[PDB]
RNA sequence: AAAUACCGGCACGAGACCGAUAGUCAACAAGUACCGUAAGGGAAAGUUGAAAAGAACUUUGAAGAGAGAGUUCAAGAGGGCG
RNA sequence: CGUGCGAAUCGGUCGUCCGACCUGGGUAUAGGGGCGAAAGACUAAUCGAACCAUCUAGUAGCUGGUUCCCUCCAAAGUUUCC
RNA sequence: GCCGCCGCAGGUGCAGAUCUUGGUGGUAGUAGCAAAUAUUCAAACGAGAACUUUGAAGGCCGAAGUGGAGAAGGGUUCCAU
RNA sequence: ACCUACUAUCCAGCGAAACCACAGCCAAGGGAACGGGCUUGGCGGAAUCAGCGGGGAAAGAAGACCCUGUUGAGCUUGACU
RNA sequence: CCAAGCGUUGGAUUGUUCACCCACUAAUAGGGAACGUGAGCUGGGUUUAGACCGUCGUGAGACAGGUUAGUUUUACCCUACU
């Protein structure tokens, strides 16, 4: 429904941009009804978000 | 209150209104016009041809700026548009008054629409800006609707 | 004050009322004269631009600097199919005006002709012309006729042949016909009569209509281009770059004290689909139409004296955006007012044609017949396969 | 000290003065709101019903917005309602 | 663009760019006065004498307007002077 | 709440004054919603999604940024329901 | 002469400003000596859309030119005090 | 004479109206439209102030005597045209 304040949180947990992140998007109302910081080390710890990686630049 | 036209008799006619609808008084007088004088079932296919951009609303009095098109060749005119919110209004307008007709314990298919008036509203006040410091309006004009439906075989 | 640098001015006023036309067919303003000294013919014709290519002839003139030489000319294609007569119809000389009496038509009456009349041809059942035909197998109906050849002959003097042209043979989408009346010329009013009961539906030759080498004229409509502006269509003197409201407009269009503005002073409007009429046109070669005997078919159109070959005068790889040429054809100087698919009336020629210039036997020696799609060097294909040799796949 | 002056304030009375764009600019939470960096400038605004008896009950509709009822002498007084 | 995004903006386009280079904060200079590489140039969207209040309802042989009815009488664009 | 009659008094008679305030029209559903490249599909709470959400693809700003933080200034503009 | 983009045109939603004695088919005559309105002659037969600038002595500002008023300001001199 | 049907150029200079020259042709004839003509363009010179030289005025200034750069707004309303 709305994700902008869980996108927010994650990029400040995750400690870069909000752009190489990659929500699940399986379960948005179960994923989104969290409300605390404990809530979010559980689903990392479950693993459902995805640091995503740094787009390349061969250097061949 | 007292209205406009009076109805001939209470057990077959019926009544509704519409008040401070965010409508165009030109578009919505001449959709009411249009629509005035017609069956209700012919009208509820009007209003799906409006929907579906099907047969449009000849404009004859407000006649400015409007392109000629081949749909209102049937009315006989050559500028025509859809009004589709005054539709949408009137639609759900036509709705509560089925709905009247249900409680007052009416027949569906013979209603008739019989009269229908558009007439004036106090109107909002907000503004835009232009160059060299100078406001300049932006209002509206909302109007206030009622019709009738009468029984006729 | 007046101009000091005189110019008188730039544009037509016999095409001022440049507007779109009502009617669609090319059609005949002046028709010829009829007089008992020439024979049974016809004026005009109807007919559709197919082309347009070379041509190779011979020169012969007196006093010319070139005399004795070949040069290379454009040349039209008009295909010319025949058409299909659905009767005649007579006028009576009134002090008015010029007034019919009554229209006769014919007992089969083609569906092509029937499409003129029905809007939709699917969804209509075909009522027309249903009573109108139990005339023929009565002997009331037939009385009626019999006094009307009595009446027409004191009073109507003008009788009109109404033909259509014949658009089973042609392989295009639209199958509607286009009607028309052709103006008889011939001996006494009797004899037409009598000419035109014959000639009832029977289909309506080209040779026997025009000829060679005649000054025709030709009638078409322009081809449309769309709403242009007064230097687009007038064509006239531009502005320079240091103007600032635009430089492609007219400067001055009036003064103070003509307070009005009048149609002198050439102005924007409606540019393209208009009528014209060309004159002085000259007849090449009246080709002719595939015909199938014994199986092997004779399509010698493009063989020329000087061809030595056999084929026809479609190029290689068909048409642009035109078809195939499956009827007859005519081939004109020039080139005529219209366009691809375009309807066209071939007239013959009002004035006294007695010039040096225009009398003279063209000798038909090559027709270029190449792909003008790209850049064409091949006449035929086993020309061009001889000259490639094999393919990859062969 | 005596008879002389009073436009501001402390308590009143009276009027051939005016009556909601009038009368003090301000009859109401008026030098108040508001504008200008400042000395400064400066508004708009009364009349429900005697009495709130301010509409319970049914239905359309997501709600807005209608259609029947009730009060009272009258809604011809319907929450910005002489 | 020119009833603008704008009561003075943007594109092509330049003069200059280690020295007569631009400038962030505090302070001095105010109106027949101040400042001014000198243009009555600038001094808060206003500078051939800044803004506001008072005298002030300053003066005007000069323009603009100045509201019911009925009846009777019935004009001059000049003599002389400043 | 008001009228006539006998005397008296006036802030007592409007069509204008580029008159004052307020209200309403033709215009007119006209002109207009163009300075700076670019978005497209699946599902979703909700009656309702060209503009909102996530998932995917394609790009822009190109370290003198369409980036992060300060001072003047603004003064709850920060967050939750 | 030709092409692209931004335009302009039509549809959904929204939605101004200027101007306004009243309206805008003509020629001649006269006039405050150049009128759409007066007279005489020609004509005029619903209602709208995209251009155009000839006219509405198109809007602007009690003319920025000249003169006058027994109207005001600055400079300057051996005018006067 | 009938007679305005159809025709009556290009370039060097001058801001130029006007005027001069060259080459050519058929003639290179003469004019009006509110000094035809800016909500049709152009500002080269006049025609806002800035400066130069020469003359006159003691002095602020004046020179049919020049030089040089000097901000051009809007039709979408009606008629007429297409
Ligand atoms: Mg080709
Ligand atoms: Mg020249």
């Amino acid at each position: 429904s709305m994700l902008r304040l869980q996108k927010r949180l994650a990029s400040s947990v995750l400690r870069c941009g909000k752009k190489k992140v990659w929500l699940d998007p399986n379960e948005t109302n179960e994923i989104a009804n969290a409300n605390s910081r404990q809530q979010i080390r559980k689903l990392i710890k479950d693993g459902l978000i995805i640091r995503k990686p740094v787009t390349v630049h061969s250097r061949a | 209150v007292r209205y406009s036209l009076d109805p001939e008799n209470p057990t077959k006619s019926c009544k509704s209104r519409g008040s401070n609808l965010r409508v165009h008084f030109k578009n919505t007088r001449e959709t009411a016009q249009a629509i005035k004088g017609m069956h209700i079932r012919k009208a509820t296919k009007y209003l799906k041809d409006v929907t579906l951009k099907k047969q449009c609303v000849p404009f004859r009095r407000y006649n400015g700026g409007v392109g000629r098109c081949a749909q209102a060749k049937q009315w006989g005119w050559t500028q025509g548009r859809w009004p589709k919110k005054s539709a949408e209004f009137l639609l759900h307008m036509l709705k509560n008054a089925e709905s009247n007709a249900e409680l007052k314990g009416l027949d569906v298919d013979s209603l008739v629409i019989e009269h229908i008036q558009v007439n004036k509203a106090p109107k909002m006040r907000r503004r835009t800006y232009r160059a060299h410091g100078r406001i300049n309006p932006y209002m509206s004009s909302p109007c206030h609707i009622e019709m009738i439906l009468t029984e006729k075989e | 004050s007046h101009r000091k640098f005189s110019a008188p001015r730039h544009g037509s006023l016999g095409f001022l009322p440049r507007k779109r036309s009502s009617r669609h067919r090319g059609k005949v303003k002046s028709f010829p004269k009829d007089d008992p000294s020439k024979p049974v013919h016809l004026t005009a014709f109807l007919g559709y631009k197919a082309g347009m290519t070379h041509i190779v002839r011979e020169v012969d003139r007196p006093g010319s600097k070139v005399n004795k030489k070949e040069v290379v000319e454009a040349v039209t294609i008009v295909e010319t199919p025949p058409m299909v007569v659905v009767g005649i119809v007579g006028y009576v000389e009134t002090p008015r005006g010029l007034r019919t009496f009554k229209t006769v038509f014919a007992e089969h009456i083609s569906d092509e002709c029937k499409r003129r009349f029905y809007k939709n041809w699917h969804k209509s059942k075909k009522k027309a012309f249903t009573k109108y035909c139990k005339k023929w197998q009565d002997d009331a109906g037939k009385r009626q006729l019999d006094k009307d050849f009595s009446s027409m002959k004191k009073y109507c003097q003008v009788i009109r042949v109404l033909a259509h042209t014949q658009m089973r043979l042609l392989p295009l989408r639209q199958k509607k016909a286009h009607l028309m009346e052709i103006q008889v010329n011939g001996g006494t009013v009797a004899e037409k009569l009598d000419w035109a009961r014959e000639r009832l539906e029977q289909q309506v030759p080209v040779s026997q209509v025009f000829g060679q080498d005649e000054m025709i004229d030709v009638i078409g409509v322009t081809k449309g281009k769309g709403y242009k502006g007064v230097t687009s269509r007038w064509h006239t003197k531009k502005l320079p770059r240091k103007t600032h409201r635009g430089l492609r407009k007219v400067a001055c269009i009036g003064a103070w004290h003509p307070a009005r503005v009048a149609f002198s002073v050439a102005r924007a409007g409606q540019k393209g689909y208009h009528h014209r009429t060309e004159i002085n046109k000259k007849i090449y070669k009246i080709g002719q139409g595939y015909l199938i005997k014994d199986g092997k078919l004779i399509k010698n159109n493009a063989s020329t004296d000087y061809d030595l070959s056999d084929k026809s005068i479609n190029p290689l790889g068909g048409f642009v955006h035109y078809g195939e040429v499956t009827n007859d054809f005519v081939m004109l100087k020039g080139c005529v007012v219209g366009t691809k698919k375009r309807v066209l009336t071939l007239r013959k020629s009002l004035l006294v044609q007695t010039k040096r210039r225009a009398l003279e036997k063209i000798d038909l020696k090559f027709i270029d017949t190449t792909s003008k799609f790209g850049h064409g060097r091949f006449q035929t294909v086993e020309e061009k396969k001889a000259f490639m040799g094999p393919l990859k796949k062969d």
